């Protein structure tokens, strides 16, 4: 049984504009099991009308998933994926930065 | 268009 | 240019209790076109682009028959490699299946492969001759000579070399105003200072179709990858690709870096400088 941590990246779908509705990613890759858990945080709570990708992978074996929601972003708003994993020793939280 | 052959390992 | 279809499988045991989860899903290039989810409601095969949709009752049915096939094949699999590699019933593992066929720009056959892993490692692929197997070990070497024996290849072949690309070719021009469209990248930069006196140039290249792209910095000309970023190529989600480059380079020197993208849909690659 192999352990690859998935690699993080989170990102708006669209260049972000405050008060211009968009979608929020979490594109989560490189892992194996293919079980995983993802949450997309506003100000630290879950965002409940997530939806996410068909698992599929790479050459490599190592899957990949989009999770995505609709979100407008804001001055005051702070948005981040939240993602477990056997290979986390603690689940991981990456801020969602509009310049990424 | 799947291909039909289901051999087991 | 040249074009591909390709079917990926996943099946995950569950020792707690039940069958195992089946995933399948079918690409052209880079555009899923149908999906099965074990887990999902319609126990059918899914259309996922509108070009799919035109296809009648008898291939939704056909489709369906075949996909359930695979994910039976799977399973049956998951115990039998359980017992090769001498494993409880305790733990949950993965079997993992991809094949597909690539066509040149005639649109003639190019290439076939039919890949299966188990625990994310290499168990047992056709080779590129279409006629021999690589068996990664000797459980895999086991289903080899068992394989050899029931003309497994010459079926495969036979697939890939007619089937395969029939059936690609025939949704290449069913889904011609989607799937033979190049979308170039839309290309800027973008400037975020990282002292008073240091900046980091970003270069992004967004909704582009195919996911195939290069991202380079150049310094005075010749290649930089000191102080360079890239990033994986990522989905928008609406069927596009993302991609970004950084370098981080002092500030007022600007105009000596350039960022050169290559895409299929670019006649001659793009150069962007920061404009001040
Ligand atoms: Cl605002
Ligand atoms: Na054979
Ligand atoms: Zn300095």
């Amino acid at each position: 049984m192999i352990q690859r941590t998935p690699k993080i990246q989170v990102y708006s779908r669209h260049p972000a504009e405050n008060g211009k509705s968009n979608f929020l990613n979490c594109y989560v890759s490189g892992f194996h099991p293919s079980d995983i858990e993802v949450d997309l945080l506003k100000n630290g709570e879950r965002i409940e009308k997530v939806e996410h990708s068909d698992l599929s992978f790479s050459k490599d074996w190592s899957f990949y998933l989009l999770y995505y929601t609709e979100f407008t972003p804001t001055e005051k708003d702070e948005y981040a994926c939240r993602v477990n994993h056997v290979t986390l020793s603690q689940p991981k939280i990456v801020k969602w930065d509009r310049d990424m | 268009r799947l291909n039909e052959v289901a051999n087991n390992l | 240019g040249s074009h591909s279809m390709r079917y990926f499988f996943t099946s995950v045991s569950r020792p707690g209790r039940g069958e195992p989860r089946f995933i399948a899903v079918g690409y052209v290039d880079d555009t899923q076109f149908v999906r099965f989810d074990s887990d999902a409601a319609s126990q059918r095969m899914e259309p996922r682009a509108p070009w799919i949709e035109q296809e009648g009752p008898e291939y939704w049915d056909g489709e369906t028959r075949k996909v359930k096939a695979h994910s039976q094949t799977h399973r049956v699999d998951l115990g039998t490699l359980r017992g090769y590699y001498n494993q409880s019933e305790a733990g949950s593992h993965t079997v993992q299946r991809m094949y597909g066929c690539d066509v040149g720009s005639d649109w003639r056959f190019l290439r076939g492969y039919h890949q299966y892993a188990y625990d994310g490692k290499d168990y047992i692929a056709l080779k590129e001759d279409l006629r021999s197997w690589t068996a990664a070990d000797m459980a895999a070497q086991t289903t080899k000579h068992k394989w050899e024996a029931a003309h497994v290849a010459e079926q495969l072949r036979a697939y890939l070399e007619g089937t395969c690309v029939e059936w690609l070719r025939r949704y290449l021009e069913n889904g011609k105003e989607t799937l033979q469209r190049t979308d170039a990248p839309k290309t800027h930069m973008t400037h975020h200072a990282v002292s008073d006196h240091e900046a980091t140039l970003r270069c992004w290249a967004l909704s582009f179709y195919p996911a195939e792209i290069t991202l380079t910095w150049q310094r005075d000309g010749e290649d930089q990858t000191q102080d360079t970023e890239l990033v994986e190529t990522r989905p928008a989600g609406d069927g596009t690709f993302q991609k970004w480059a950084a370098v981080v380079v002092p500030s007022g020197q600007e105009q000596r870096y350039t960022c050169h993208v290559q895409h299929e849909g670019l006649p001659k690659p793009l150069t962007l400088r920061w404009e001040p």
